[PDB]
Formats: structure tokens, C-alpha cells, sequence
């Protein structure tokens, strides 16, 4: 029996107290440098309690887990997936990874940084989900190689990405961006646009490429991740609204949005292109399309425009990012093909029906990317007899490949439809190589934030086979490498056919 | 030789296992770090090692200082017997008096050569980087893109190859 | 509509055509190379253990080069110079629980859909009936309420070490440490918003229990000990260590158990105790993983121990004064309670309880030489 | 903090103590009518406490659904099947619905006859798994209906299932046959005959051939049901230990098993065949295999040679299922379809593979079967504006259908393939009809049990249309048959198509 | 190997084939024709009702005919002849918590997980250094210990309820009221085994509680309800009904939630309560359900409400009785109790609880006229 209507509380009913829960002491401050003031006082849009986050968050594992452990693995849906596509999820998955893990990172020194309970909450809320985006990632990679077609790779990322490139222009945007800076500046490289530019879209996109290709995983996983972004945007919008009112915000925001915009595009402008584009069996869409959409009209417009209340502008190198867009993918992928054996994944020609794709939807790329390709596969870089790498071609065709001292995407200037600027500096006894006047910019104002030594640097006068070896880029025989210029089953590279190539890596700018 | 280990690394190690007092210990980190760390260092020789080898001479410096000071010092005192908080003090009021952001850079990076944990507390250190880091930039990111490239080139003393 | 692969007969058949034979590698264990704690690697390490790109600078990187970002003035993104402790490899330590995130929001779903249950039981079951009015109208609303503020204060005492720490294994756990402080002052909150609903004229505001807080006597110490835990301390591990293996252990433990959860019952309080049994709960997971820590790891670090265990045994003596001296301002409230509450031999045993709990398991592992006695004396020169 | 090691208890310290729990009174039996006495010391196998036993199946639970909700829902997969599978899941899943459900009061009465308190645990957790098993077949006709190709049948079977004579006979096995009588009867029928011999193997084999039909709904509910199987097997195996060291078992066990062996067989072996061979499009294994295998071999061979220390025998009537085995299945068909407008779901004639499959596999079916079936369709069974049902032929050619007063099971001795037997009997004004030697001892001897009217009995003079509409037969157009002669989207028939017929039932027993 | 037809593209291309436009019925709601209780039809609802296949001829049937098989003499499969009870439709009930098989056991297995951890933090807090031994060894050993037989004796009385419920909303919900009178039983045990392992000498043998339940003064007369409620009630709702709205109503709360709730924590016990909450939340919930089955559905049917109420105001005097003479040998208990422990003022307070709730609850809402002084007296008289 009893007497009294069963009650309890809610997430609401407690947060509806939590901004009182900072006081006032001399020393109540932000931990890390700082232009700028975040108002206490700040609220945020999720009223959620640690409680209620674990619920919301259980019930999408559940949902998750669930699809993945029965049904698909029933499905054998790890397997009947294009080779191609296995290969791209290797990098899919642990590159956004590692974004994942430093958002963890990033929005503990926002959390820092906030003055007002709510939005320190608002932070903490995703400083969790971040770690949920971590294990969701690593689980992505861990299924594919338990299951998987190609388990070499998708097993060790997390140590065989040190070998190549593309994973030093990762760590900008998704690393070192996210983390070394005033906290704002790593704000706007994580959210307002990171996240809100390409994240959140890529995120759904990576689903649609996925289910074309065969690949149910990607879909199970990524969607229940895109269903947190909502909230991690909104700490984004926080972030802007909670320094609106202070002097500094006139001063400094829109450089700042305009560093990090560059920031992040100079990367994901070629890349997620390559990835999509050459990365497929199947296409959902040209990336020149998508690019547009993307970040000219729905982030450049839209997102932006919703916050010139706080005196935000269009990122002044907009105008330079459209410019520099519509080849770089294509230029890219020329590079990353070439230096294929640096890769932990398996890469492929275009075959007749992709190049007959790409000139439809890119006039010119036959008669550029399509003849040197030919040239490559007559020369036999797909076969391991042939001693072909084709940075070899590089050499033979005076075609020296720079990586940015700033953003580290690779460029070929003298090869590239796209950009084909080169800036060389020489400063206290070291020589620096820049692809564009943002960067430049970037090393000029700040030359002791931009030191990272380059594959070109750390490699000089190494052979290539002795690198790959000393970096574990070989499969479980001990002798096959991981990464190869084809995805067909056999006629596998194997580090000695790389030895006997005798590829002795130089540093480009020693020609100077 | 190879990237994580090489007849260069090796060669430090071996050099450090030598010192044997924290004063000689604290000395060669201090010159390590003018030598080989910065965009100011003196030479580039050590680029693809120094991160490394600063690592290995800073566990020398720790340890050898975590036995010669008592408690309080330990705390509050520089490897070399300077009062941390009077070194701190000091260098933020002289980042503050800077009267343009190339006199700032100069005191940050110089700060980081020579206090660098585990010469100065961290606890110190860190402090100094959330004081020193804002003033930097707030002079740094003070109407950013108004000198012209060519300007700036020579601003920063480049010599431009191209 | 839309053509998926894995269905799709035309795409199905070019893909099923693309398909080697057999798998390209043998090997499908992905950290296969991680050296497991246990007999065989668990899914916890395998999807934790070297997420965080450290270059080999940073003990037990297996990157290569710096960051390719830096501070301005050059400070590197994570770097050995944000704390004092120093180890042969940071990805050393485990979480004896073996936390990732999916078992913690599992398990903190399991408590929170529990505890409505019991707060729909409890209050259909009349049980507030028997409760003495004055220890639920003044010593939970504004005293359990005041504490509150110190576990929030820990929770944020964890901000820095969120963005510092030196690896993925490190940073789970400490984030998991200060989402459980977080979680215990709403609870706090929570259960002072239920009261306010099944007891007429109980106020839920925080005013009362904050004013009690930052301008009270009882908590004045220990306010003053977390303000400094958290703002003034700016070595991640100083704080981790500091606040779980010291002063929580200490005045926490004290508070929690030997005086909520001791006192609570004998007026008609099972209420509070509900919380606190999730407190305590959290309190002895969070020690499995600071003892890995700071101790397996750390204190025990094969050619770091003599070096950190003088570090840690150093931060123990620095943050032991203040601790003391909260737990003697805490003394206070004893006076305050109603005449027959307890006594001084009650009062002493829990003391000793607190300290030889907090030897067995902290200071003895670091070899600091703490006097029970002197300890349990220094606080009881506080009791009125 | 501490000063002991975490400690906790499991379910089996406390099980080890849950024997003693039941303690001594005079009356303390029980409240059932039984020839038998359960010893008072008998042990279960599994060592379960209600708190372990809620938390494996939450584990099953979580999975299950979450594959249903996120993958399965993603992949269209309730639509994606073959039609006629759609339909043969309407009565598969409905009718193993009323089984789960009558089996949750066959344990409770299992625990009520148990003496020991560990007996009735075993017991216990039964009665919870059927709950959990009536509640997943109903999910499985839920989610077919939410987001299937026809919802009519699978969104109302609980009330449409009473229209058709099939109902009558699934009631018998596995409902009356779980419940009604001693209740070492009611859990021979249950455990040591229906799961052991006839639902465990079954479960199994649905999924394979839901899997071979583009079904994945089914196939991720019934192994989450098999998971629970093997408890109950234990649950029959230890009702033989419990009673078989009393001298009753030695004068009772056989006969109620044979009854029960009997009673079960009579219904699966033509029904199930009819279900896998003529609700599906892609076959897995031709019935008479399946049939030897399950019945033969595993069960009477193995699984009842392992009873055989506690006096079990193979039952008497073995041989003469076997007898009666081999047509039963397309004889059966024959009359489903002929009446398919009693139904709730719709019927198909084989396709011209599948006759050649049934010919290759069933030597003579062709000229008997496949012969009618042609004539059927030459007669415009499938077209609405035939004005012919089948049921019109039988009457055309004097062939009278008749349900077994005993099993409901419909028969036609005259056309049959199989068994020819017909029994009829005149009893204190009524009359019955039997199809075997088994069944008319059973009514015999215990007229009592077996007064179940029959639907030539219910509907006698009642025209078609009538009990079609009375009984919600319909579509929600209010028109449209639930059942169809043919699984096509278009010209599906109309209650008024079976009006014109005017189709008025006949008691076939007053020909006598 | 195996090829399925959702991924096999020959395969997929046939059922694709076949397939019609849009699906053949626009009507895609499982359980449309059920009367839904709430706003719209519930997952609950649809899952549940209707499964049992009565015929019109039990209430709310809708099927026809007779039974295929009956028991031996006759008796039907299910029939009106097994309850006094009648109702115009024996599918109306609905457990307002809405519970079906899952969400049943996902609660049960939060409970189960939390317990787990609970006991885990209890042992690793050494919280029982505070406990009174006596209660400890006495009261919870062997009184607390013996009404595990009084749970599990109203756990079995579920028995015949399970075999001869009239539809499947009931069916569930009497289970789902016995499953949770088991778990009790089990929870009682489960403490006597945790403190087996901490507490050294601790048997946690059930003998002395057996023997205490089967031979002592305190628990005679609830013994002896329990028994007749048990095994001498041969109608499923006569038995439903007494044990819940009757008997545990009146002597399960007040043993319950007024002497051990109430009391354990003046011993320093805080482990008891832990799971005295779990039995107080499933009494509340199962209270729900009683209701609407008895009183809702029931003792308010349209065309029965006058003569249901008469026969359940037949039962409540029936077993009012022997529950009043339950809580008299109880009171023999408050005489075993350390001195100063409780007083008769305390006592007498709790009983009215108890009645009081009862009235409120259950009593009422059939017109049963009871007297709370009366049965308040009748109590008291065994105490002194
Ligand atoms: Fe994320
Ligand atoms: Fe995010
Ligand atoms: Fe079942
Ligand atoms: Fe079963
Ligand atoms: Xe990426
Ligand atoms: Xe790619
Ligand atoms: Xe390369
Ligand atoms: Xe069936
Ligand atoms: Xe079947
Ligand atoms: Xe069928």
C-alpha cells in the first residue's frame, strides 16, 4: 500500500541548478593562453546531467552493437565489401580516429577555458562523446580485420600510418589543429569548422559511399556517431557566443576563423576528394559537386551567415580555397600513388570505366592524370618484376614532390593542373617549402609553430625497404608489404622486390 | 641508421650517462636547448634526434635534481637554485613591457630554451605559458595580414630563394 | 531509392567478383602488437591503447617528428614537460576494470534508470514518514548539500589532466575519474530536488547549501583545499594523484563514509545513503585505476620509481596540511548535531578508519612515513 | 577507502541453498490431478537465480533488436523476401506464438506438480522464457506487418487464424496437448515430444530457409529463441528423472508418451512439410529427409535412447508414423488449398520448377498432385472471375473431406496418397470421425477429452462469404480477401468474387 | 557455401522479381483491432493481447468451440469454473508500468549488475566495521533470514495462478508478481552469503533462519497464512487477490518497511536496506497492476463490480484474520530487541502506517469497512 504518487527527477530539474555550481575565488581562471574573455553567465543548449548523458548514449550502443554482432556478422557483411572500399575504410577510420581522440583532448582545455558552468558542461558532454567516437572508429578498424578481406592494416594503423604522408596532414587538421593554440583558434579548427564543414557532412557522406561499395559496417557505426554532432555543434556556436561581447572578438575572431578555415581545407579539400573519387568502385557523386555544397554553400553561407550577429565573417581566403579546389584531389592522388610502398593500405589504378567518369565530369583529366597513369601501367607499377615505382617517373621527368613545412600535403608544382605555387625561404641555416600565401603567412608571423620534419627530412639517404621494415609495414609472412599498387588478390609486392628497386629517398630542397 | 634509433642517439645516450652532478647535468640541457630546439637554434645538425635526446638528458636533469633538493625546493626552486616564481615573475613583466611582437617572441622562445622543465617547476613553467602565450598573441594577431608578403619576408629575415 | 551493395544483385555481383580468394593477411587481431596486461589481449586495450599519436620523444611513442602544430612561443601539443613524473613508457597503465566507453555508459545507464525507480518506490512507499525533519531540514539540505560544491570542485580539478594527459590509457581513466565527481554532485542536487517535491516548504535552491559553502566554518578548509587543488596546481598527474590519493582519501572518504553515511541512518535516512552507496561505489573503481597508476606504474616504474615515488611522497606532504586541516574544520559540525547523536570514541574509531585506510592503501605504497596518531590527533583538536 | 577485497556473490552460492527453501506442511502437493509423484529431492542442471537468469536474456534481448531496429530496418529487409515466404511467416510465426504461450501455463502447472524446490526453478525459468518466446513470435508478425509486403494476416492472425481448420490441429499439439491432462502428459507433449523431437530441431531449420527466402527477420529472432532451448530439454529430461524411480512409471510413462509422441506427429509431420515445401520458393532439404532425420534418427534413436535407463522405450506407434509419413505432407496441401479462402494468409500452386523439383524428390508426385493442380489452374483457380474454388472439384468427384475428431487434422481417404483409414462411430446421438488406430483408441477411451466441434459442423449451411465477414476476413479496403489461390500483386479476390460462388458447407458425416 | 537471398544476387534477383509494387494492405499496425487503454495503441498492448486463444465462451474470447483436448473427466483447457470471479472481459487488465518480456528483464538485469558493483564498493569500503554484530548475527541472520520463507512461500503461491490465468495481460502480470517474490527470497539469501565472506564465523547455512521460520514464536502465524494462502487456495484470483492486497499489504510492509527498513539502520545497517529497496520498489509496482486487475477492471466491471466486490470484501474478512494474528506473534519480536532500541509510541505509529496505507489502497476500494483502531488493538495485543 502507501500514501503519496510516485515521483522522482529529472536531467532538466538538476541543471536547472548547475550554473550555480561555480563560485567566485581569485584564482578562478582558465589554465591556458588566451586572447580572448568566454563570459560566465554563458548557458547552453543541452540541458543534460552525467546520468542522462550515459542513458542517451547506451541505448545508440545497444542499437550498434546489436547489428553488429548478429545480423551482420550473419550478413558476413565484413566481407562482401569492394576491395577498394576495404582499403579506404583502413584510412577512413583510423585517420578520423585520431580526430576523434584529440577532440577528447581539445574540448578539455575548452572546458578549461569556459568560466560558466553550463558551458563548461556543455564541453564535458563532448569530451565524452569523443571518447565514444574513439572506440567507435578503433571498433570500425578492429571489425574489418576480424572479419575482413585485408585484416593487414585496418590491425595496426595506429603504428604502420606513421610511415606515410598523408598522415602528417592529418595530424594538422585533426591533431595538432584541434590542440596547440589559443583555445579559441582550436575551437574554430574542431567546430565551427572542422566539425561544421566537413565532419558532420563527410561523416553521412562516408555512410552513402560505404552502402554503395558494400559496406554495412561503416553505415551501423557512423550514423549512431552523427547523432552526437548535434550537440558538439552547438558548443561550437557557444564557443562564439561566449566571446561575442568582449573587445578582443572585433580584433581577433575573424583571423582566427580564417586561419583555421584554411587550416582545415587545404587538407580535406584534396583528400576527402581522393578518398571518395579513387577510393570506390562505385561513385555517389563528383567531389567538385560535393565541394561546393559543402563548403561554398552550406558552411561558406548558411552556417557562417547564422553567426554574423557576432560579428563572424566569410573567411577572407574563401575566394583562393574554391580556386585551388576543383584539382587538387586529382593532383593528389598522382602523389599518393606514386609513393604507394609508404602507404598501410592497397591502392588502385583507375580502370576504362572510372577514366571515361573522371573525363566526363572533369574535362582535360584523361589528356594530364589519365595518359601518366597509362604510362605508369606500361611501365609495369603494377607488377612486381618490373622494378617500376613510379617515383621513378618523378625523377626522370625533373617533377620534384615538396611537403608543405605548414599544412604537409604533398605538391608537385611542376606537375599540378592546380595551384602550382612554390615558396622557398632559407632561414638560420634550414630551408622551408611552402605551397600557398596562407601558410607562408603562418610560418612568417609564428616560424616556431610550424618545425615538423618532413618524410623527405627524416628519410634522407635511407633506402626505401629498410624504412618500410624498421616501421613494420609488412603483413603477418614477414615478408609481403602491406601496402600495394593494385587490389587483386596475387602478385603481391614483397619487401625484397622494393629492395631490389634501390629507391634511396633525397630531400627536394637540397637542389637549391 | 634508423629513425628510432641511430648511431646519433647513441652517441648521446652515452654522453649523458657522464654526468654525474645536476649543475653539469642542467648546463648541457640549457646548451642543448640554445644549440638544437627553436627556429633560433644554432644549428640544424641534431633536426631528425634532438626531440629525443633533449628527452633522455631531461630525465638526467630530473632525477639527479630530485636528489640533491629538500622538499621546498624541489617546489619551488630552478635546477639551477634561481627562486621560480621570482624567474617567472620577472620574465612575464618583461613579456608585458614588450613594445612590439618581435621583442615578445624573442622572451617566449627564449623563456622555453632556458626554463624548460626540469629546470623550472612545472607548476611555474606552465603558468608562465598561459601569461607569456597571451601577451604573445595578442600582439602577433593585432591586424595579421597587413604587411605585404614581400614586407614580411624581410621583417623575418628570410632569405628568399624560391 | 537507393542500391546498396551488400543487397543489390547488379553491384553485389561486381563486388563478389572483385573478392580474392581468402583473406590477404592471416592475422585479424588488430592491436595484435600491443603488449597485453592480462593472458590474452582484451577489446579494451585493443581499441585503447595507442590512439594518442605520440612521437617516440614522449616515453612509449611510436611515432616519429614533432608536432606539426605547435603553441605560439612553441610549447608542443603533449610533451614531457607537463609534469614532474617521468616513466619508461606512459602507455603502461590499465584501468583494472577495463573501462572503455561502452561498459562505462552501460553501467552509469544501469544506475540512473535504477535510481528513478527506487525515488518512484520511495516515495509511492512513504518511507520519508520516519524521517527526523531536523537532521533532512538542516544537516541534508545545507550540509550534504554544501559537499556538493567539493566534489564539483574535484570534477573540475580534472579539466587540465583531460588535455594534458600523455596517453589514450591515461586519459580514459582520468576522464572517467572526473565524470563520476560531476555525476555525485548532481546527485546531491538530485536528491535536495526530490526532497523539494515530496516535502512541503523544502527549497531546492543551491543558495542555502553554496552560502554554507563559501562562507561557512565546517567546510571553510576544504574549500579552501580544493580551490588550490584545482586552480593552482598545473601538473596533471600533481592534481590526479593530489585529489584521489590524498586529500578525497582523506576528507572525502571521511565525509562520505564516517559521517553521511554513518550518521544518516540514525534519523530515519536511507534516502542520502542511496546516493552515497553510488559515491562510494565510484570512489573504490576510481582507486583500482589511481593505484595502476600512480603506483603499478609510476611508483613501481622499473627505471623511474626512486625518482617519482620522492615526487609523489612530496605532493603527499604538500596537500596532507590542508587536507588535515579541512578535516579539522569539518570537526566542527559534530557540535552542531542533536545532543546523543555520537561521541568522541565514535568519532575517534572513524577517524582511524579513515587514516589506516588511506596507509594501507596509499602512503605505504610510495613509502611515506605518515603517524596515524599524529594524524587522528591533529583532527581532533577541531571537534567543537 | 579500503581495507578488504571487492567482493560480490553469484548465482550459484546462492542456488546452493535454494533447495532447502521449500519446507514441510501437510499440505504441501500438488493441486493437479497426476498418476505420478515427483520426487522431492530432485536437482535441475542449471544453477539460476531470477537475477542472472534476467540478465542473459537482456544480453540476448539487446542484440536481437538491435539488429531488427538499425541494420535489418536499414537494409529493407521486411520487405525484401520471397512473397509466398511472407506468407508462409504469418502462420509460422502466429501459429508458434499460441505454442510459446500455452507452454508458459504447461511450466506453471510443471511448477506447481514439482516438490522440490530446485525442480520447480527448472520449471520456473521456463515459464519466463515462453513469455520471452510469446512475446518475439509476436514481434516477428509485428515487425512483417510494420514494414512488410502484405501486413494483412501477419497484422491480425490472433482473430483471423479462427477462420481456417489448420488453427484447429496447431491448438491440439500446442496448446490443449501443453496443458490439459496429467501433467507428466502435458509435459511429454511439451518438452520430451514438442521441443525435444519437433520446435528445437525446427527453429533451426526456419531459419535456414527464411535465410534461402531473403528472410533476416526471422532468422535473428528464432536463434535468440534457440538460445533458450536446451534449459527445456533439460526441464523434460528431468520430469522422466523425477518420477521414474516410483511404481507408477513403470504402468504409465510409456503409454502417456506414446500418446504424446503420437498426438505430436500427427500435426508436424504433414503440417511442417507443407509449410517448408509449399510456402517457399528456394528449397533447402526435401521433407522426407528432414523427416527421417528429426524423428527417426535423432530423436527416437538418440535422444530418447538417453531416457532408456529410466524404462523410457521408443514409443510403440513409431513405425506407424512412419507408415503414414511419407505423403502426408502433399496430401495435406491439397485441402489447405482447396480451402484457402479459410485462411488468413495466401497460397501458390507450384511453379513449373518446382514440379520437376517435386517429381525429382517424390517419385508419382506428378501424376497425382501435379496433375490436379494443372486441372485447378486450367479451371481459373487463381482468376477471380473463375466463379471456382478447388473445394467444388472434391464435390464434383466425390472425394468428402473429414477432420479427425482427435487431432482436427483434415483428411481425405478416398484421393489420398497416404493413409486411406476412416473410421466413423455413432455415440449417444453423434457422430465421429477418426483417420488412425491411435487417435480412435484415444477417443475410445476417453470420449470426454475429444467433443471439439469442427468447422463443417460450425459453418454447416452457412454460405462461404458469410464466415469470411463475420470473422474479419478482409483487407482494410473492407473488399479484399486476406487469403488469396495465388501470391501476385493483382486481381486479388473479393468477398463478393466468393459470394457469387455460393459456397454452402456440408457436414460430410450426415452422407452416413 | 550458404547463400541467402538478401545478398545472393541470383537469388535477390528472383524474390525481387516477384515482388509486388506496394505492399498489399495499407493497414501495417499488428493489434490494430485491440482497444487501446491509452492515448494510442502501445508496443505492450500490441505484443500481449489476444495471444491466449479463448473462445467466446470465457469472457472477451474471441475464437469459438470447445477445447481439442480437456483433462481426464472433462475439465477445459482454460474455463469461467476456475475463479468466482466474472467479468464481461477478461482481457482488459493492463499493468500501467506497460511491462512485457523485455523490458522486464532489462530493469531486473540494471538491479542485478548495480547489486554487484554495490557489494563490490561495500567490501572494498569496509562499511561493516560499523555494524552492530548482534543485529548483524541475530537480526538479519536469523529473523531477516526467515521471512526469505515467507517470500518464497507467496512466490509458489503464484503457481496455480500461472497454469489457470483467463488471458495473457494477466498471465504476464502475475508471473512477472511471483519472478519478483523469488528474486526477494534470493536477495535475502544472497546477503546472508556476502556476509559469510566478510564477516569471519558467518554461516551462511539457512538452517538457523529455516529452522527459526519452521519452529519459532515471531513468524508462527505468518507461516501458517502463508501456508493456507499457498496450498489451501485453489482459485488463481483468490489467491492473486489475498496475497497482495491482503496479507502482503498488511504484514509483508509492515515486516518490511516498518521493523527492518525502519530499524537496520540504528544497528549501522545499511546493507539490508539496499535490498529491502529493491522488494519496496517491486511492491509498489506490483500494487499498480493489482489494482487494475482487481479494482479497475474487476471491482469496477460494468455488469459484476457489486458481486466482485462482495466476494473480494468475502476474501479480505477471510484472510484478514489469520494476517492480523501474522502481525500479533510479530510483535513478539520488538521484545528481543536491545534496550532503547524502539518504543510503543514508534510501534503503534508504524502500525498505523501500515493499516492506514491499507485502507487507503486496497480496503476502500471494494467498500470494505475496516476499523484502524481495531486491527491496530488487535496487534498491540501481542506485544503487551
Ligand atoms: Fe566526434
Ligand atoms: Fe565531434
Ligand atoms: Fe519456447
Ligand atoms: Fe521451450
Ligand atoms: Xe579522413
Ligand atoms: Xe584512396
Ligand atoms: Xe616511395
Ligand atoms: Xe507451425
Ligand atoms: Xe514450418
Ligand atoms: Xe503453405
Amino acid at each position: 500500500a502507501a500514501n503519496r504518487a510516485p515521483t522522482s527527477v529529472n536531467a532538466q530539474e538538476v541543471h536547472r541548478w548547475l550554473q550555480s555550481f561555480n563560485w567566485d575565488f581569485k584564482n578562478n581562471r582558465t589554465k591556458y593562453a588566451t586572447k580572448y574573455k568566454m563570459a560566465n553567465e554563458t548557458k547552453e543548449q543541452f540541458k543534460l546531467i552525467a546520468k542522462e548523458y550515459a542513458r542517451m548514449e547506451a541505448v545508440k550502443d545497444e542499437r550498434q552493437f546489436g547489428s553488429l554482432q548478429d545480423a551482420l556478422t550473419r550478413l558476413n557483411a565484413g566481407v562482401r565489401v569492394h576491395p577498394k572500399w576495404n582499403e579506404t575504410m583502413k584510412v577512413v577510420s583510423n585517420f578520423l580516429e585520431v580526430g576523434e581522440y584529440n577532440a577528447i583532448a581539445a574540448t578539455g582545455m575548452l572546458w578549461d577555458s569556459a568560466q560558466a558552468a553550463e558551458q563548461k558542461n556543455g564541453y564535458l558532454a563532448q569530451v565524452l562523446d569523443e571518447i565514444r567516437h574513439t572506440h567507435q572508429c578503433a571498433y570500425v578498424n578492429y571489425y574489418f580485420a576480424k572479419n575482413g578481406q585485408d585484416p593487414a592494416g585496418h590491425n595496426d594503423a595506429r603504428r604502420t600510418r606513421t610511415i606515410g604522408p598523408l598522415w602528417k596532414g592529418m595530424k594538422r587538421v585533426f591533431s595538432d589543429g584541434f590542440i596547440s593554440g589559443d583555445a579559441v583558434e582550436c575551437s574554430l579548427n574542431l567546430q565551427l569548422v572542422g566539425e561544421a564543414c566537413f565532419t558532420n557532412p563527410l561523416i553521412v557522406a562516408v555512410t552513402e559511399w560505404a552502402a554503395a561499395n558494400g559496406d554495412e559496417i561503416t553505415p551501423t557505426v557512423f550514423l549512431s556517431i552523427e547523432t552526437d554532432e548535434l550537440r558538439h555543434m552547438a558548443n561550437g556556436y557557444q564557443t562564439v557566443v561566449s566571446i561575442a561581447n568582449d573587445p578582443a572578438s572585433a580584433k581577433y575572431l575573424n583571423t582566427d576563423l580564417n586561419n583555421a578555415f584554411w587550416t582545415q581545407q587545404k587538407y580535406f579539400t584534396p583528400v576527402l576528394g581522393m578518398l571518395f573519387e579513387y577510393g570506390s568502385k562505385f561513385k555517389v557523386e563528383p567531389w567538385v559537386k560535393t565541394w561546393d555544397r559543402w563548403v561554398y554553400e552550406d558552411w561558406g553561407g548558411i552556417w557562417i551567415g547564422r553567426l554574423g550577429k557576432y560579428g563572424v565573417e566569410s573567411p577572407r581566403s574563401l575566394k583562393d580555397a574554391k580556386q585551388d579546389a576543383y584539382w587538387a584531389h586529382h593532383d593528389l592522388y598522382l602523389l599518393a600513388y606514386a609513393l604507394w610502398p609508404t602507404g598501410f593500405f592497397r591502392l588502385a589504378l583507375p580502370d576504362q570505366e572510372e577514366m571515361e567518369w573522371f573525363e566526363a565530369n572533369y574535362p582535360g583529366w584523361y589528356d594530364h592524370y589519365g595518359k601518366i597513369y597509362e604510362e605508369w601501367r606500361a611501365r609495369g607499377c603494377e607488377d612486381p618484376s618490373s622494378g617500376f615505382i613510379p617515383l621513378m617517373w618523378f625523377i626522370e621527368n625533373n617533377h620534384p614532390i615538396y611537403i608543405d613545412r605548414v599544412s604537409q600535403v604533398p605538391f608537385c608544382p611542376s606537375l599540378a593542373k592546380g595551384a602550382s605555387t612554390l615558396r622557398v625561404h632559407e632561414y638560420n641555416g634550414e630551408m622551408h617549402t611552402f605551397s600557398d600565401q596562407w601558410g607562408e603567412r603562418m610560418w612568417l608571423a609564428e616560424p616556431e609553430r610550424y618545425e615538423c620534419q618532413n618524410i623527405f627530412e627524416q628519410y634522407e639517404g635511407r633506402e626505401l625497404s629498410e624504412v618500410i621494415a624498421e616501421l613494420h609495414g609488412l603483413r603477418s609472412d614477414g615478408k609481403t608489404l602491406i601496402a600495394q599498387p593494385h587490389v587483386r588478390g596475387d602478385k603481391l609486392w614483397t619487401l625484397d622486390d622494393i629492395k631490389r628497386l634501390n629507391c634511396v629517398f633525397k630531400n627536394p630542397v637540397k637542389a637549391f | 641508421l634508423g629513425i628510432h634509433s641511430n648511431d646519433t642517439r647513441d652517441a648521446w645516450v652515452n654522453k649523458i650517462a657522464q654526468l654525474n652532478t645536476l649543475e653539469k647535468a642542467a648546463e648541457m640541457l640549457k646548451q642543448f636547448r640554445m644549440d638544437h630546439t627553436t627556429p633560433f637554434r644554432n644549428s640544424y645538425e641534431l633536426d631528425n634526434d634532438y626531440l629525443w635526446i633533449e628527452a633522455k638528458l631531461e630525465e638526467k636533469v630530473a632525477v639527479l635534481k630530485a636528489r640533491a633538493f629538500n622538499e621546498v625546493d624541489f617546489r619551488h626552486k630552478t635546477a639551477f637554485g634561481e627562486d621560480a616564481k621570482s624567474v617567472l615573475d620577472g620574465t612575464v613583466a618583461k613579456m608585458n613591457a614588450a613594445k612590439d611582437k618581435w621583442e615578445a617572441e624573442k622572451i617566449h622562445i627564449g623563456f622555453r630554451q632556458a626554463y624548460k622543465p626540469p629546470i623550472m617547476p612545472v607548476n611555474y613553467f606552465l603558468d608562465g605559458e598561459r601569461q607569456l602565450g597571451t601577451r604573445l598573441m595578442e600582439l602577433r594577431n593585432l591586424n595579421y595580414y597587413d604587411t605585404p608578403l614581400e614586407e614580411l619576408r624581410k621583417q623575418r629575415g628570410v632569405r628568399v630563394v624560391h | 531509392e537507393r542500391r546498396r551493395g551488400l543487397t543489390d544483385p547488379e553491384m553485389a555481383a561486381v563486388i563478389l567478383k572483385a573478392l580474392p580468394e581468402a583473406p590477404l593477411d592471416g592475422n585479424n587481431k588488430m592491436g595484435y602488437f600491443v603488449t597485453p596486461r592480462w593472458k590474452r589481449l582484451t577489446e579494451y586495450e585493443a581499441l585503447t591503447v595507442y590512439a594518442q599519436p605520440n612521437a617516440d620523444w614522449i616515453a612509449g611513442g611510436l611515432d616519429w617528428g614533432d608536432w606539426t602544430q605547435k603553441f605560439h612561443g612553441g610549447r608542443p601539443s603533449w610533451g614531457n614537460e607537463t609534469t614532474e613524473l617521468r616513466t619508461v613508457d606512459w602507455f603502461k597503465h590499465r584501468d583494472p576494470l577495463r573501462r572503455w566507453h561502452a561498459p562505462y555508459v552501460k553501467d552509469k545507464a544501469e544506475e540512473w534508470r535504477y535510481t528513478d525507480r527506487f525515488l518512484q518506490g520511495y516515495s509511492a512507499d512513504g518511507q520519508i514518514r520516519a524521517m527526523n525533519p531536523t537532521w533532512r531540514d538542516e544537516f541534508i539540505n545545507r550540509y550534504w548539500g554544501a559537499f556538493l560544491f567539493n566534489e564539483y570542485g574535484l570534477f573540475n580539478a580534472h579539466s587540465q589532466g583531460a588535455r594534458e594527459a600523455l596517453s589514450d590509457v591515461t586519459r580514459v581513466s582520468l576522464a572517467f575519474w572526473g565524470f563520476d565527481k560531476i555525476d555525485i554532485a548532481q546527485m546531491i542536487q538530485l536528491e535536495r530536488g526530490f526532497l523539494a517535491k515530496i516535502v512541503p516548504g523544502f527549497d531546492e535552491s543551491t543558495a542555502v547549501p553554496k552560502a554554507e559553502w563559501t562562507n561557512g566554518e565546517v567546510y571553510k578548509s576544504a574549500r579552501l583545499a580544493v580551490e588550490g587543488l584545482w586552480q593552482e596546481v598545473f601538473d596533471w598527474n600533481e592534481s590526479a594523484f593530489s585529489v584521489h590519493a590524498v586529500y578525497d582519501a582523506l576528507f572525502g572518504q571521511f565525509v562520505r563514509r564516517e559521517f553521511f553515511q554513518r550518521l544518516a541512518p540514525r534519523f530515519g535516512d536511507n534516502l542520502t545513503p542511496f546516493f552515497i552507496n553510488q559515491a562510494q561505489t565510484y570512489f573504490q573503481i576510481a582507486k583500482q585505476g589511481v593505484q595502476d597508476l600512480y603506483y603499478n606504474c609510476l611508483g613501481d616504474d622499473p627505471e623511474f620509481s626512486d625518482y617519482n615515488r620522492t615526487v609523489m611522497r612530496n605532493w603527499t606532504g604538500k596537500w596532507l596540511e590542508p587536507t588535515i586541516a579541512a578535516l579539522r574544520d569539518f570537526m566542527g559540525l559534530f557540535a552542531k548535531l542533536p545532543a546523543g547523536t555520537t561521541d568522541k570514541e565514535e568519532i575517534t574509531a572513524s577517524l582511524y578508519r579513515v587514516v589506516d585506510d588511506w596507509i594501507e592503501d596509499y602512503a605505504s605504497r610510495i613509502d611515506f612515513k605518515a603517524d596515524r596518531d599524529q594524524i587522528v590527533k591533529a583532527v581532533l583538536a577541531g571537534l567543537k
